[PDB]
């Protein structure tokens, strides 16, 4: 039923972050944690195609987006994230077009967290958790 | 249009209470952490603490555990710093800023604050007549080294003109 | 406590040249650094936040950049208004910790805007006003005395 | 049809690396690449359970390992699905990959996508020690670098 | 070039005592560092590679850490064998550097053949002093000789 | 066991060539090293090669001066140095290990080198083996001091003996 993720960010710059993925048959996808490092304001979310980290977050590629497209968005488009004046943002956002399996699976591929408001600050790989 | 109003110049005596005040206009302090950094004179900056009017939680520099006490009025939308126990030690420039945890993005203008002591004791003994010529002794020094003063800053003007 | 440690501790540069101060901190602080500039007798201002971004209001010859533990400011045409004291701070870990400050001033047909002339004049009260409140601390003990 | 994957190794110690996955059709998994300062030797190399980085490579996991068999080498009957065996170090510190393998895959069922490649610090005895640990770990001792495995382009 | 860089440059401690050399790299290494000893006057010898390995035969009491740029050496509880001067290698970049080394010596502390084995000890450094004193003298010999078979 | 050449004392000028010969592993699974050693001073490493391929690494320091070489058969390494002068006056160290470690520096080989001629090339025979002989007291009275020197540390061991 219960599937997990997890998701560590790293860059060059100042952003840390642990993102957690936990989706129950296939309801939403509940995505949580905590970014820090962060300048105040809103910051772009989204999953990019490619877990590849060979070359930092460039080579992550673009949004997640099979349906080659809010109605009209990327799969991977889940707008922003908020970050305070302690550079801190708490991560919640529940999503449908998203899944941790199928032809929709985030699993193997790459969040990104953004300079500005929907460069690449941070990303990580999402993996299988407990 | 953003400014930091701090209180004037102190001046007091070894052991003595004072409180600085930094007073915000164009923001809310709610918004912000209030910071306070202190600068001996020819010496660097040090960082004392900071306050988030918000919750008025406060983090310290550990040194200044003792010396310093920060608080904020967000009615009044003004922050606060209280040294006592004050040295020599403390003579300073203090600075109130304000911003999130990673910048400052405004500072005030600063306030001085001189500490005077032991020299008392040396005049104790001595009589009357010999306290009140000490102090008469101090104006043309002082109108002497204000002299020095003006006569650098005129061969400054100097090649200017 | 994390020394942040700063080279060089004062230098000299012609205008137009390229400078570049370093910041190094005893400990990785991920990006976690602020670079404040200082004029004589004035505030402290923000140049650089988070290791690299310039704040409001700062001319873009300013830039910073650096990673981990060593990290670096760099003014690329170097205008006579940047003699100043320049300081870094990590606020990675608490307490925040400040460099010990690199100032920087100049080497041997301006234009009239008269602005070197007006700054002048704040500087000497200034001056003066420490030789008062000098001499009124030396008034001090000697009125406590008279009292007793 | 074509699915490929990617892993860079990252940990406190001096290791470091880029492993690619390949694996066309229903083919085997070719792992390919290259290990930099490890020691000269051989080195324990296994998928483990979960892409769980917060905790740097301990909260990896287990050996991915869904058929609850006991662990052993590459070519045993009796193994792990992660189990990979050994990469070999030259005198140089570094380790060439190159690997295919049947029992993991880039899709369904026995899918790495998504998990941990670990790079270890001793020789993995492919379960033929003598004692307990190594029918579990192969005595491959501690985990010096790991990483996710991701979608490639 | 990465200037490795160590302090301190030397230090004096107390048998038992607690221990820390360090090394700090001009850049990071990621670990690429290696740790020799060389006590008195004989070869250098290899303690820890790798920032935190130790080699084969190195007593237990001797530890490293670090990463990045800063690393350091760490002898838990101090023998009067380790008296020597430490030196750290990078070998991430050519060309390998070396520090300067941390020189250690002991101040102080509170069996024949312990009284037999101290003496002997003296015998190699006085043997080495005297054929320093040979070399130097076969050196001045030497252009006297070269002028004699012109 | 690394076994080095033996002490060398030479001219200003000359060229010398240390041997490392290795017993107990082939030289070829590994990399042989060297390092430089002034005496009072700290380590320089020199370079390394690669006896599988007689690839070789320097530090520009020496890249010139310093010459490295193995012959796998005879499973020995070389180190060659050449325009000697003060500054190459130091101890050299051969090591084998892997890149990460020199898992063997041992041994060490001291090498010396000397240094004005013009004061013998226009002097008589006569004057010239005179200075000669002048060296012989002066070097017996330099190890007399040491003598004494480690006469007097004898001395406090031989009273705890008694």
């Amino acid at each position: 039923m219960e599937m997990k993720a997890v998701c560590v960010l790293k860059g060059q710059g100042p952003v840390e972050g642990t993102i957690h993925f936990v989706q129950k048959g296939s309801g939403p996808v509940v995505v949580s944690g905590t970014i820090t490092g962060l300048t105040k304001g809103e910051h772009g979310f989204h999953v990019h195609q490619f877990g590849d980290n060979t070359q930092g977050c460039t080579s992550a590629g673009p949004h997640f987006n099979p349906l080659s497209k809010d109605q009209e968005r990327h799969v991977g488009d889940l707008g922003n994230v908020t970050a305070g004046k302690d550079g801190v943002a708490i991560v919640s956002i529940e999503d449908s077009l998203i899944a941790l399996s199928g032809d929709y699976s985030i699993i193997g591929r790459t969040m990104v967290v953004h300079e500005k408001r929907d460069s690449r600050l941070a990303c990580g790989v999402i993996g299988i958790a407990q | 249009e953003v400014q930091l109003q701090q209180s004037g110049a102190e001046l007091v005596r070894p052991g003595a209470l004072v409180k600085l005040s930094c007073k915000a206009s164009g923001f809310n302090i709610k918004d912000y952490y209030m910071y306070w950094v202190k600068q001996r004179p020819e010496q660097g900056l040090e960082w004392i603490g900071w306050i988030d009017p918000e919750n008025d939680n406060t983090i310290y520099d550990p040194k200044f555990q003792g010396k310093a006490s920060i608080s904020a009025d967000t009615s009044s939308n003004t922050a606060y710093l209280q040294l006592s126990s004050l040295t020599s030690e403390d003579t300073a420039v203090y600075y109130c800023g304000g911003g999130p945890l990673y910048a400052m993005d405004y500072w005030g203008q600063g306030t001085s604050v001189t500490v005077c002591g032991s020299d008392y004791e040396f005049l104790k003994s001595w009589t009357v007549e010999d306290i009140q010529k000490r102090l008469l002794a101090l104006d043309p020094m002082m109108e002497q080294e204000i002299e020095e003063i003006r006569q650098k800053y005129q061969s400054k003007r100097q090649p200017i003109l | 406590d994390i020394k942040m440690t700063q080279s060089p501790s004062s230098m000299y540069a012609s205008l137009g040249e390229r400078v570049t101060i370093t910041c190094k901190a005893s400990q990785d602080i991920k990006s976690y650094l602020s670079w404040y500039q200082q004029k004589p007798w004035k505030s402290p201002k923000t140049l650089i936040y988070y290791a690299t971004r310039l704040a409001d209001g700062v001319p873009s010859r300013f830039s910073g950049s650096g990673s981990g533990q060593d990290y670096s400011l760099t003014i690329s045409s170097l205008e006579s208004d940047d003699t100043a004291t320049y300081y870094c701070l990590q606020h990675r870990e608490r307490p925040l910790t400040v460099g010990a400050g690199t100032k920087l001033e100049l080497k041997g047909s301006w234009t009239v805007e008269q602005k070197r002339l007006l700054a002048l004049d704040p500087m000497m009260e200034q001056e003066i006003e420490e030789i008062r409140q000098k001499y009124q601390c030396k008034r001090q003990p000697i009125l406590d005395a008279i009292e007793a």
